């Protein structure tokens, strides 16, 4: 994607649904094209 | 168990539509992203809302 | 059907599409010729994967496919209309040959000189096209196959591999390709027999005056064509009618042998050398 | 581009469609200056 | 075939002050467009206008 745009811009806190856990859910693809931080990402404010 | 009763349903599709604002968006590098005049309001409002 | 719209079908990108926008006009061949394809099929690249994987059996195989030209691309629908016999078109350059205007061009499998992506390996797929060459390289490049199937008859393990390398490295206009490693394969083999059998019903009808044209022309005059030649009566002409005709039903059929389809024929080459008006499937 | 074409058996012109593009160039000037920690601290606790 | 002349002259820089919309649009796909919302309305008219 381009992330940044879901990183500065509003979100859709939205009633959402998972199968087992997110962080499984990524590990197994469940979910396409993701994007995983544990951290505090720095990167959404450089340009 | 099983109950045969009239269900209410749409009876016409949804319409997504782009904007004037959501026109140059294309031209530039055609993906579009939705609402992109909503977050528009959002830079001008708070960091995120 | 004529105009064939075309399903993606894979996650492509805005890179892509931007390379076909620019791209309008080139060929694509199909092998189901619907209304409505989805890209396993459109395109040319999901064959030349194959384990084998010779220009013995690419050549042959693609001479079942149908060819097409591309139009409308925006977005996700690919506009192909099949063109008809006879009409003008316009093609744009998938191979680096300038394509000379006035000749009869034709249909090559792949470049050959490695796995060129001939879109963007999308999904570990790409969309490769075929070179469309103007007869005389597609001659040529079947030519050194049977060449050098020939030699393999003759030679024990090395001086095929010594005499393939001067003959691989095909300097034609624009381009420099490569013969790929040629491979002895039975469709070569069932046709390198027609042509040794061709060859041999020539010196059958050689009546003595097509023999010695050349050695008798030697003695009088001094030509390049007669030089370089060295190193490599009756009155019963309505005979010598009938075996010259026979001599040409020949060399018109082991010309056929090495020899391609007959395709677009040029009507005019822009400036630029890329888009180029063509007719004559 | 403009065109001109001419007479017969003259070649002709087809479209040249003409975007070109011109670019940036970065280059961040900087400049050092230096300030005696005696000096900030005449500013700093100011004595009797 | 020189003279010391006065000659106006800017005293002040210009501004290229970003649209917030504009801000929207290099977050949304990182291509800054001058005057995005006057191309909108050249979308809504004329467009080689």
């Amino acid at each position: 994607e381009n992330w940044t745009a879901t990183e500065l811009l509003p979100k859709l806190d939205v009633p959402i649904d998972l199968l087992t856990h997110i962080k499984l859910s990524v590990g197994e693809e469940m979910f396409n094209n993701f994007r995983l931080y544990y951290g505090d990402d720095p990167e959404r404010y450089n340009l | 168990s099983i109950r045969r009763t009239g269900v209410k349903t749409p009876a016409s599709y949804g319409k997504f539509v782009l904007s004037k604002e959501n026109a140059v968006t294309a031209i530039a590098h055609h993906a579009i992203m939705a609402d992109f005049s909503q977050h528009a309001d959002r830079i001008q409002q708070s960091s995120q809302k | 059907e004529t105009t064939v719209l075309v399903t993606f079908e894979q996650r492509l990108t805005t890179g892509d599409v931007g390379k076909l926008s620019r791209l309008i006009g080139a060929v694509i061949p199909i092998p189901y010729r619907h209304h409505l394809l989805g890209s396993s099929q459109v395109g040319l690249d999901a064959v030349v994967k194959d384990k084998t994987r010779d220009y013995s059996r690419m050549r042959a195989r693609m001479r079942e496919m149908t060819l097409t030209i591309m139009r409308r691309v925006e977005g996700n629908q690919m506009i192909l209309g099949v063109p008809t016999h006879g009409q003008c078109y316009t093609i744009r350059n998938t191979g680096p040959v300038s394509w000379e205007k006035g000749d009869v061009l034709t249909t090559l499998p792949p470049v050959f000189s490695g796995e060129v992506t001939g879109l963007v390996s999308v999904s570990d797929w790409d969309l490769v096209l075929p070179w469309i060459v103007p007869m005389a390289l597609a001659t040529e490049i079947n030519q050194r196959m049977m060449m050098l199937a020939l030699l393999s008859l003759d030679r024990s393990h090395e001086e095929v591999r010594a005499a393939t390398a001067q003959l691989r490295v095909v300097r034609y206009r624009d381009a420099t390709l490569t013969l790929p490693e040629i491979t002895i394969d039975d469709t070569v083999l069932i046709d390198m027999r027609n042509v040794c059998i061709s060859l041999s019903m020539i010196a059958n009808l050689s009546s003595e005056v097509t023999l010695a044209y050349v050695r008798k022309l030697a003695l009088e005059d001094s030509n390049m064509l007669l030089m370089k030649c060295q190193e490599i009566y009756n009155i019963t002409p309505t005979e010598e009618l009938n075996k010259l005709t026979a001599l040409f039903v020949m060399i018109r059929q082991i010309t056929d042998v090495i020899s391609e389809q007959p395709a677009f024929l040029v009507c005019d080459v822009s400036p630029d050398d890329k888009s180029a008006l063509c007719i004559y499937k | 581009v403009p065109r001109v074409a001419t007479g017969a058996g003259i070649p002709t012109s087809r479209q040249t469609t003409v975007m070109v593009s011109k670019y940036s160039e970065k280059s961040p000037i900087t400049i050092p200056f230096e300030i005696s920690a005696a000096c900030l601290t005449h500013l700093k606790e100011t004595f009797e």
